[PDB]
């Protein structure tokens, strides 16, 4: 209980596993941006991206609010991970 | 009165010298204290909630825009004041904090610029402002020309915002070519139900808040703000934010919006852990102001959110400017200055400033804790008092966003204090020169208003009650 | 060891940080040193 | 001809506990009813710029130690400080029309004012050289613009036929 | 109470006297005449707070 | 002649292509000077031929001719239209042009549905009946109107206005002077 | 309303995929103006009134200053560094 | 002398209870166009374009 429990896995959902979890997230959303050589060409088509992204997502989400969930989901995970 | 000190100043400096420059600064500063002191009984037009509109329907004053021009003033004047008084009389400081000939012309044609949003009541003089503070913004970037960053910045924040202004004619127009008018006063509670207004007036939002630097497309609002001078950057970061918030939490076309809502959720959570593995402290500082614009974008899909606005705001306004203010004040303690324009980058660098000036460290560790929103401070009551509306109004979800959100950010804060409560090899004892007056008296007002400003907050309610009921 | 706000190793900045193959490196725009406009990078601009 | 409004107004709307005088008064008439207070806070203001900028010196010198500032910039705070006292002076007595504030002392002069222009035989608000048209986009350009004062100064200088008055 | 709220408005006029000493790196005695000056600036900002909450509640009891 | 309208918005497709498909960055723009005649063109079309001089001197007679002066004395590096640097581009392009070109169709529309929005765009077949009433005694062009309106119910917009022509003039001079 | 659609949708995706220099970014910004010039202006002859062309003539002159204030953004760009990029800035 | 000064002090937060719940009603409540548009120019009908204007174009 000392060793596999309080301080095994209670800590993994407690500081020790979210210091890693945000370590990941972190990294992710730094190098989203790390491609490029340009600054405006990449900035300029992640404009495009959004209001095009967007406007796919409503297109999607007046049909069905179920079907549009996952790929809320989907999009979160390619952007944290 | 903006407008006499613009044509009074151009006049002016054009016939000065370059020696009298931070001299001209503190005339505008005092100038703009007495429009302040000696012209705010204004106030007494505005009871009951008392709404006027100016120039043929073209403007619109009540009391909320009436306290969004007095805070642009206040914050004018503590800028002002950064410009025009010394921090020390070193030959450092000059060669530090200099101001250009032309820098307060910019200043309050910008200002003028930022207070023709928020009085607006057409999409025209919403249209012409937006771009008579946009070209502003270019060219406060572009002044200090000497200088690679601020240079490749102007550029870019020239090709961002003209996007984002091409998009906000766009929705105008597209507004016009289903109701041939230009008000949102057009509106009035029926036509939105038989009218699908939805996708004009969220793109109009959006056009108006990609401009903030509201999440999918915030990486280049960052780049600025870590590319600009250390004095500039603290001026650019205010003044859109609360101008073009002010514009659109006083018109109510979002309310219940889901786009807007999936904008506010990502942008509290790419904010708090954005700015996580950060090591330079205008990054660091900016992802504070893109959760802070977040819990903004949540007051965008509320209706009657006027309170929660402008305490959250002045909140914000206060802490904003005291946290740059005392990272200007620990430049004289590190042991490595760069980038001239830009003195100090890295966090690391402030590390042992308990050992020199603790005091200013109580002051960094006040403005932190009320960042975080910690009781006795004023950051939480904005907190508090965002989510009685957030609550009221059946966003449950974004309520726990928002408290994830904040637990996160809290990271980054004290990673400011965790720096600087630290030992040092090499400490001060004996400095012969002095900072400012003038202008540590600003910080420390700054400071007792966060921490002994929960005390007037059921005058502040009351004055509240007959102003905007 | 210089800590980072999630425990992680961060560079210390001092002078030694701009030399010529610090120069044009590969990195995001965060934790990156080599500024461009320095006393000791610029050094005659515009002679 | 030349005076009907030919639109629908308010009638003695007034904004505060007090009754109004005019929903925008001529400029002549507000630099006519201002009182000696007002020409002290116009005073005021004149003589708080210069002092105020020697004061700012005083606190910190710009080049370290303390010299009085120039004349040259002695005088532009004078000519600033008028221009403030007399935004202050011009917002306070428009408030003293608009009702917000006390207005007993000049509530009499108006109608001592309209009884005499009554008894003169001429038009109650003065004859304006505009198309009636021209007056009404005229005065809903100058309608309650004492509000925003902080951004522009606009003044009333149309002789308009509607005041937010009856008869 | 008026007298009460001016007291303290000064007690925060001393409060940011102090605090601004206390940044310069100076004693917090330096310059005893700033103590007199910023506490009659934050009690004058007291007073204009008071009567504006005066006049708010006196236009609240107006609407009987 | 019924066509005209139709062939003016094919060759501003078509001119726009070669704007953005261009060896020399100056034949770019002479594309671009082109494109502002074809816009002059379409205005006097629909009837506005006040607004195609206005173009004509405006865009092309300052906007184009600061444009060049600044091609000519400023060095400005071009890659040209490499297939292997921009057909990693193209699937996005395609879902692009469709998307943000049926999107910018959409908003002309009033209904629930998607594609009733979608295919009222295209119901433009009915000839407008033009009818002449005689109301109108004099020669109130469009130029009067908008000196009109600029100058009584929007004077306010003129004058901030003449402020944005001023920092026009402010900002260019306050970057390139080095005051002594 | 197609021809001022279609020069704003290919104006705007000339600029987005723009990777060759810094002048097409310009060319492509003043075109999208121009679109978005002829999308009101149509609406203005459509409706009968004046407002559209009133907030046509004041684009005009926004877009004119905006190119005037954005090259000379554009030379203080070029003085440090006496080339300009093909990838951009 | 204490259940006296405590219901003192509970009519005194009901009284605050009453109030906040009343303040909370007049800002939902409807306003009249005089009071939420200019007030000078009370009626919302434009009569606008007077040059070359028709006679029956009024409604
Ligand atoms: C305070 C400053 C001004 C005081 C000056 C003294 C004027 C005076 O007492 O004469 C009264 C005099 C009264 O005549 P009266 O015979 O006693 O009374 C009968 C009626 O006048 C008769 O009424 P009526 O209906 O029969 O009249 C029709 C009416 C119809 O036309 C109007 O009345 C005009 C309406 C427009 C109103 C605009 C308001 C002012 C706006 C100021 C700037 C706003 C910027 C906003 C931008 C955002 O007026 C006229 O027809 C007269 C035409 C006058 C032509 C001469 C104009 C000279 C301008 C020179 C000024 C120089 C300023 C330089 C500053 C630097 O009337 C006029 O002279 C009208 C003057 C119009 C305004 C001129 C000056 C405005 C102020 C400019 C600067 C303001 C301060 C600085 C702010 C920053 C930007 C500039
Ligand atoms: C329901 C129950 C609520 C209870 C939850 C307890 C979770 C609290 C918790 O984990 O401590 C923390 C805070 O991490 C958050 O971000 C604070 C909490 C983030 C998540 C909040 C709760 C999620 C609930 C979801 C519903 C985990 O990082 P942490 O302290 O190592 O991070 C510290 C670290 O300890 C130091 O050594 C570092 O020097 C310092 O820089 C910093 O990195
Ligand atoms: C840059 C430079 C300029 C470039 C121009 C080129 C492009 C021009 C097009 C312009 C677009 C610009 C882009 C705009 C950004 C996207 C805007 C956007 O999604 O708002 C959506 C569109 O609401 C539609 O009704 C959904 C709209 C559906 C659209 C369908 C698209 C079909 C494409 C097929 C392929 C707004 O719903 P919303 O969030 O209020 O959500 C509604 C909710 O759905 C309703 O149930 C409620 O009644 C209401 O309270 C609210 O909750
Ligand atoms: C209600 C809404 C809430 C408002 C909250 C108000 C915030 C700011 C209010 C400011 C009003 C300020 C009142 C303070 C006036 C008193 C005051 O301390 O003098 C200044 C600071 O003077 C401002 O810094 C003047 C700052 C002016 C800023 C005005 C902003 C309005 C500090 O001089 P000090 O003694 O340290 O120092 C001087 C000087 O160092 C020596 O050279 C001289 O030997 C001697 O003169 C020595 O005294
Ligand atoms: C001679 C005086 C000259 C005028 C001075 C004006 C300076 C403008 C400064 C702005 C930033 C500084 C904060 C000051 C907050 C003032 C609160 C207030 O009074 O704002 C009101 C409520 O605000 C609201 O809803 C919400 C406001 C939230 C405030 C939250 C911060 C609380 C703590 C700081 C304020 C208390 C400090 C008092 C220190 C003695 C709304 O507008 P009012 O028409 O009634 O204004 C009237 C103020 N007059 C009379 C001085 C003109
Ligand atoms: C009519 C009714 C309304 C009246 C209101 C009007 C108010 C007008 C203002 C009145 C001015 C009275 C001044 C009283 C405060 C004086 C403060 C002071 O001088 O304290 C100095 C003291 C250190 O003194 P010293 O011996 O000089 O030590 C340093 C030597 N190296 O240092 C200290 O004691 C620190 C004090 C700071 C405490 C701040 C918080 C408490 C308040």
């Amino acid at each position: 209980i000392a060793h596999h429990v309080d301080k095994g896995s209670l800590y993994r959902l407690g500081p020790v596993g979210i210091n890693r979890l945000l370590n990941k997230a972190s990294y992710n959303v730094i190098n989203l941006s790390s491609n490029t050589r340009s600054s405006l060409s990449m900035n300029s088509m992640l404009i495009l991206i959004t209001i095009v992204s967007l406007l796919l997502l409503v297109l999607v989400m007046n049909v069905n609010f179920i079907i549009v969930i996952p790929v809320l989901i989907s999009i979160l995970y390619i952007l944290f991970s | 009165m903006l407008i006499l000190a613009i044509i009074s100043l151009i006049t002016f400096v054009s016939m000065s010298k370059l020696s009298d420059n931070r001299a001209i600064i503190r005339l505008i500063n005092i100038y703009l204290i007495l429009v302040l002191v000696l012209d705010s009984f204004l106030y007494l037009l505005f009871l009951n909630n008392q709404t006027y509109t100016v120039m043929g329907e073209l403007l619109i004053f009540n009391s909320f825009t009436f306290y969004i021009d007095m805070l642009i003033y206040f914050i004018m004047i503590v800028i002002s004041s950064l410009y025009g008084y010394n921090l020390y009389n070193n030959n450092l400081y000059k060669t530090l904090f200099e101001p250009k000939k032309e820098l307060i012309i910019l200043f309050l044609i910008n200002i003028l610029g930022a207070l023709l949003i928020v009085h607006s009541n057409d999409f025209i003089t919403l249209f012409v402002a937006i771009e008579l503070q946009s070209y502003s913004i270019y060219l406060i970037t572009a002044i200090y020309n000497s200088s690679y960053k601020a240079s490749k910045a102007s550029m870019l924040y020239f090709f961002m915002g003209g996007i984002l202004s091409i998009l906000i004619a766009y929705s105008i127009n597209t507004y016009y070519s289903v109701l041939n008018s230009y008000t949102l006063h057009s509106l009035d509670s029926l036509i939105i139900n038989t009218l699908d207004l939805n996708l004009i007036l969220i793109a109009l939002s959006l056009g108006l808040l990609f401009k903030i630097g509201i999440a999918p497309l915030h990486k280049w609002l960052i780049s600025i703000y870590e590319n600009t001078p250390i004095l500039i950057t603290i001026y650019i970061s205010l003044i859109p934010k609360i101008s073009i918030l002010s514009y659109l939490v006083l018109s109510n076309i979002s309310i219940n919006s889901l786009v807007i809502s999936i904008l506010a959720i990502l942008t509290l959570l790419v904010g708090s852990v954005g700015g996580l593995l950060q090591i330079k402290i205008k990054r660091l500082l900016a992802f504070s102001g893109l959760t802070n614009a977040g819990y903004m974008m949540l007051l965008l899909l509320l209706n009657n959110n006027e309170f929660s606005y402008l305490y959250y705001i002045t909140q914000y306004s206060i802490s904003h400017l005291a946290i740059f203010m005392i990272i200007i004040f620990s430049i004289y303690y590190i042991n490595y200055i760069n980038n001239q324009y830009n003195p100090i980058i890295y966090v690391n660098q402030l590390k042992g400033l308990i050992h020199d000036n603790a005091y200013l460290v109580l002051s960094m560790a006040i403005v932190v804790f009320s960042f975080i929103g910690i009781p006795p401070l004023l950051g939480f009551f904005g907190k508090l008092n965002i989510l009685m509306s957030i609550l009221n109004n059946g966003y449950y979800f974004i309520s726990i966003v928002l408290i994830v959100a904040s637990l996160i950010s809290a990271l980054y804060y004290l990673y400011l204090l965790n720096v600087s409560i630290q030992d040092k090899n090499n400490i001060l004892i004996n400095s012969n020169e002095t900072v400012s007056s003038v202008l540590s008296y600003i910080l420390s007002s700054l400071i007792i208003l966060i921490t002994f400003g929960f005390i007037y907050n059921s005058l502040i309610i009351d004055i509240f009650n007959v102003y905007f009921n | 060891i210089p800590s980072g706000a999630l425990g992680q190793k961060v560079p210390h900045v001092d002078e030694s940080h701009q030399d010529l193959l610090f120069r044009t490196s590969h990195m995001v725009e965060d934790l990156e040193t080599y500024d461009e406009d320095s006393p000791i990078n610029t050094s005659d601009a515009n002679t | 001809s030349s005076s009907t409004p030919l639109v629908k107004t308010s009638v003695n709307y007034s904004y505060g506990d007090y009754p109004l005088i005019d929903a925008d008064p001529h400029f002549k008439r507000v630099v006519g009813y201002m009182r000696p207070s007002d020409y002290g806070v116009i005073g005021l203001a004149t003589a708080a710029l210069p002092a105020g900028i020697c004061f700012a010196e005083w606190l910190d010198p710009v080049k370290g130690k303390f010299a009085r500032p120039s004349v040259k910039f002695l005088r532009v705070a004078t000519m600033l400080g008028f221009a403030v006292g007399f935004g202050a002076a011009y917002a306070r007595s428009s408030l003293r029309f608009f009702g917000v504030t006390e207005n007993a002392r000049e509530y009499k002069k108006d109608e001592a004012q309209m009884a005499a222009r009554k008894a003169a035989g001429l038009e109650p608000y003065g004859t304006s050289s505009l198309t009636p048209e021209l007056q009404e986009i005229a005065a809903k350009n100058s309608a309650h613009s004492i509000a925003g004062l902080f951004i522009f100064p606009w003044f009333n200088f149309v002789n308009h036929p509607y005041h937010g008055r009856e008869q | 109470a008026l007298f009460t709220s001016l007291v303290g408005a000064s007690g925060l006029g001393f409060a940011t006297k102090f605090l601004s000493n206390k940044i310069r790196l100076k004693p917090a005695g330096y310059y005893p005449l700033g103590y007199v000056f910023s506490g009659v600036a934050w009690a004058g900002l007291g007073l204009v707070l008071h009567n504006v909450h005066q006049h708010s509640l006196e236009v609240l009891e107006k609407k009987k | 002649t019924y066509y005209f309208i139709e062939i003016t918005i094919f060759l501003a497709i078509l001119c726009t292509i070669f704007i953005i498909s261009a060896k020399n960055p100056m034949v770019s723009i002479l594309y671009m000077i082109a494109l502002f005649v074809i816009a002059a063109m379409y205005l006097y079309l629909i009837g506005l031929g006040i607004f195609s001089l206005l173009y004509i001197m405006i865009y092309i007679g300052a906007i184009a001719v600061l444009f060049l002066f600044i091609i000519t004395l400023l060095d400005i590096n071009s890659t040209e239209l490499s297939v292997k640097s921009n057909i990693r581009d193209l699937p996005l392009v395609l879902i692009s042009l469709i998307v943000l070109t049926i999107s910018g169709l959409m908003i002309y529309s009033n209904d629930s549905i998607l594609i009733n929005k979608l295919l009222e765009a295209f119901g433009n077949d009915y000839n407008t009946i033009i009818t002449q009433d005689w109301f109108n005694i004099e020669n109130t062009t469009l130029l009067t109107t908008i000196g009109n309106v600029l100058l009584t119910n929007n004077a306010f917009i003129l004058l901030v206005l003449a402020i944005v022509l001023l920092l026009g003039i402010i900002g260019p001079i306050s970057i390139t002077m080095k005051h002594k | 309303m197609f021809i001022g659609t279609i020069i704003l949708v290919l104006s705007f995706l000339g600029f987005v995929f723009n990777r060759r220099n810094i002048i097409l970014a310009f060319i492509c910004l003043e075109t999208m103006l121009l679109g978005i010039n002829l999308i009101l202006l149509r609406n203005s002859v459509l409706f009968d009134d004046i407002s559209g062309s009133l907030f046509a003539i004041v684009i005009i002159i926004l877009a004119g200053v905006e190119s005037a204030i954005g090259l000379s953004l554009l030379v203080s760009y070029y003085r440090l560094r006496g080339v300009i990029n093909s990838y951009g800035i | 002398d204490i259940l006296n000064e405590e219901a003192k002090i509970v009519q005194a937060l009901n009284n605050q209870r009453e109030l906040t719940i009343k303040m909370h009603e007049l800002k939902r409540e409807e306003k009249d166009y005089a009071h939420s548009y200019s007030p000078l120019f009370s009626d919302p009908v434009p009569q606008g374009g007077s040059i070359g204007k028709a006679p029956g174009s009024s409604r």
